């Protein structure tokens, strides 16, 4: 079935790039303030929608054995701290207290697919704000020694199609992905990976 | 399949917005090339809305 999605997402990608290309050119021609607002709105919504489609095509290709993951050493904290800076600006528009907490024993550098891991953590953060209202969002980076070798744990607790794509990526990454929720503790999305 | 339906709805809502703003622009004062540039957006977005309509029946 993975090649059926890739075929669909492909058919959907082509016209989308057609829309964006046209909006890109429109932004370059004389427009009134209102016209430009409309075109900029079409362009923003178009890019968000192309991004999702490309993520759907990306995962479909991965599951169809058509491409593979990247395995490179990479600064975990920098990645984490790049993702949090993307959501700092929204934590103060949405009166949210965004906190992070990397454990002591966590290594700074690890091996894996950085760009796709970035997609995952951003997906969990995106979910988190959309479920939160003037609460706290806590991203935790820790180690999970339960299960022989020590494993990295990344969790986001708060007080859904990109989240499905994120879960498939974690599975191809040889990890687990779980969901916690308690009346007092909020909801926690986590992802445990091999080191 | 619920994913295809979710994927269709996830795409449809921005897509009707695209068409909505595209329509609004078409009503405004624009040059032929701009209007022509808009007609391509409409055509592409409408075609895209035709595909996700298939997908939403395909899920059924």
């Amino acid at each position: 079935k993975a090649e059926f999605l890739a075929k669909i997402s492909h058919e959907i990608r082509t016209p989308m790039n057609g829309v964006l290309g046209m909006t890109e050119l429109l932004l370059g021609t004389p427009l009134s303030a209102k016209q430009r607002d409309y075109v900029q709105t079409i362009h923003s919504a178009g890019n968000e929608l192309l991004t999702l489609i490309n993520e759907i095509l990306d995962i479909s290709k991965l599951e169809s054995g058509q491409i593979e993951l990247d395995e490179v050493q990479f600064d975990l904290n920098a990645l984490i701290e790049d993702c949090l800076d993307i959501f700092r600006v929204k934590a103060e528009q949405q009166r949210i207290e965004l906190i992070s907490f990397t454990q002591p024993q966590v290594p700074r550098v690890i091996g894996g697919d950085p760009t796709r891991l970035r997609q995952v953590v951003l997906s969990l953060l995106d979910n988190a704000f959309k479920q939160t209202e003037e609460g706290e969002i806590l991203l935790v980076v820790a180690l999970d020694d339960q299960g022989e070798t020590p494993r990295l744990r990344i969790a986001v607790q708060d007080s859904h199609l990109g989240l499905i794509i994120a879960r498939q990526l974690v599975r191809l990454m040889g990890g687990e992905f779980g969901i916690q929720s308690g009346s007092s503790q909020g909801t926690t999305l986590s992802l445990t990976l091999p080191l | 399949s619920e994913f295809l339906a979710n994927m269709s709805h996830e795409i449809r809502t921005p897509l009707n917005g695209i068409l909505g703003f595209t329509n609004l622009l078409q009503k405004s004062e624009l040059s032929p090339r701009q209007q022509d540039y808009l007609t391509t957006i409409q055509k592409s977005a409408e075609s895209l809305l035709g595909i996700i309509n298939e997908i939403l029946d395909f899920s059924k």
